């Protein structure tokens, strides 16, 4: 919705990428000027730690994902 | 316009100084040259060329408003965006609906038809180039002088001897054949000039960008966005919101030109304007004087008028200054000191 | 739109002074010459006889020299 401008109710991960297809069908100009970043579990599985980092720099993380974050 | 077209051809031989000495007026001292004529048809150009969208644009631009597809809130509305579309120029000051810079020629404001223009200048240029090489004198082009040359106005003759007999594209076709119109003869006397336009003007950029004015400088992007602070389950924003918004903007001025600038000047939500609104609430706005709108507010003193009142407005709409962008204007604040 | 040469823009004619390579030479320079040549609003008439007639097209009689 930066470039191309779809309301923001009627856009969610769903046919994003759908009406993605028609934001290149109205211009692919301003298409060519918006980059995504493309994702993926077992993107985001693939990447792992050994050693020391799990507790020190990956579960301190979702630590501060809660809402008692200090607390746990 | 047909009358204009044989007409002004006419009141060329009314600026014509060569039948002139030979019906009796001042005797020659000033004898012609010879080159010009390959740059007098750039002369040509500034007059015959550049007038041609701006007058047919006033004429459509009058029609629906006659007809009524334009209602009483949009004429320079619709005034700006035909010269930005047909012809490419711009204003150089945006105008409200109260200024009506039409009424300022004069043929509007004396209630001409102006589409006369438009006939004389297709039926003049079809006869021209198909006649006057017999006019049994050529120097000049511009020197057919059909005075002392009878031989070619017995084919012009042919449309003479009529009144309104009928129309005129008989008559069109009783000299070069013509059965409605043709935009060829203006496309051949200016075809050595087409080509001209990639001779002095090869270097290329082609078109215009359509949308660009020397004010849109000082417009400022605003982009909400209502997922990022108060997500879901808010308020649908609407024209409402427009509302609340512009009279919102108009605060900020009046807290900065009286605790800043400290004089007082007022304003109201329609001094702020408003640009290409969408759905994300984004869109370029910027704010005039509030009726000297001939002038507007410098942008420059607006950055650090947000920045006064930026802490205002977002508690205004429950927003977080990630859903208050300005793209230009972002948060200078946040130090902190929790350790004694 | 205030860069044209005129108030509304319609003739770019004095515009052809930073556009040209060359161009020279003006018109008819009598323009008020034949104010102080003092041919009437019939004398230019008669002259005009003169006109139409080396074109060999007719010219315009019976109202046109008499009621007016």
């Amino acid at each position: 919705i930066n470039g191309f401008d779809l309301p923001e109710g009627n856009v969610t991960q769903e046919n994003f990428v759908d009406m993605q297809q028609r934001c290149n069908a109205s211009d692919p100009a301003a298409y060519a000027q918006l980059v995504f970043q493309t994702c993926d579990i077992n993107a985001f599985l693939s990447e792992a730690v050994e050693g020391t980092g799990l507790a020190f720099i990956v579960f301190t993380e979702a630590i501060t994902k809660m809402p008692l974050s200090p607390l746990w | 316009g047909f009358h204009e077209a044989v007409g002004e051809i006419m009141s060329l031989s009314a600026a014509t100084p060569k039948h002139l000495k030979s019906i009796g007026l001042l005797s020659p001292d000033f004898q012609e040259d010879n080159e010009t004529e390959i740059n007098f048809l750039l002369k040509q150009a500034l007059t015959i060329v550049g007038t041609l969208p701006f007058t047919y644009m006033l004429e459509k631009w009058r029609w629906m408003v006659f007809k009524g597809e334009i209602p009483k809130d949009q004429w320079m509305k619709k005034w700006w965006e035909m010269k930005r579309e047909i012809v490419g120029v711009v204003e150089p000051v945006p105008h409200d609906e109260t200024y009506c810079d039409p009424a300022s020629l004069f043929h509007v404001s004396n209630d001409y038809s102006f589409i006369r223009y438009y006939t004389r200048t297709l039926y003049q240029f079809q006869f021209q180039e198909a006649l006057c090489q017999a006019a049994k004198h050529e120097g000049p082009l511009h020197k057919c002088d059909i005075s002392n040359s009878t031989e070619a106005g017995q084919k012009l003759f042919n449309m003479l001897r009529l009144g309104k007999s009928e129309p005129w594209t008989l008559a069109l076709e009783n000299v070069v054949g013509a059965k409605n119109m043709n935009v060829r003869p203006l496309l051949n006397y200016f075809e050595p000039l087409f080509t001209w336009l990639k001779d002095q003007n090869k270097n290329s950029f082609v078109g215009w960008s359509t949308d660009w004015s020397p004010y849109a400088d000082q417009s400022i992007k605003v982009r909400i966005s209502l997922k990022s602070a108060l997500g879901d389950k808010a308020y649908e924003w609407n024209d409402n919101e427009m509302y609340l918004f512009r009279s919102s903007v108009a605060y900020a001025m009046r807290q900065y030109f009286l605790k800043v600038k400290n004089q007082m000047i007022l304003f109201g939500e329609e001094d702020v304007r408003v640009a290409n609104l969408k759905p994300r609430i984004s869109f370029n706005f910027f704010v005039t004087a509030p009726k000297n709108v001939s002038d507007i507010i410098p942008r420059t003193e607006v950055e650090k008028a947000i920045r006064m009142s930026r802490s205002r407005i977002n508690d205004a709409f429950r927003l977080n200054d990630n859903s208050l962008e300005f793209l230009g204007i972002q948060p200078t604040l946040g130090p902190p000191n929790q350790p004694p | 739109a205030h860069l044209l040469g005129d108030m509304w823009g319609r003739f770019w004619t004095n515009l052809y002074s930073l556009t040209v390579p060359f161009g020279q030479k003006p018109n008819i320079d009598v323009t008020d010459a034949m104010v102080d040549q003092a041919w009437d609003a019939q004398r230019i008439f008669k002259e005009a006889e003169k006109f139409f007639v080396s074109v060999g097209l007719p010219n315009m009689t019976q109202g046109f020299w008499e009621n007016s």
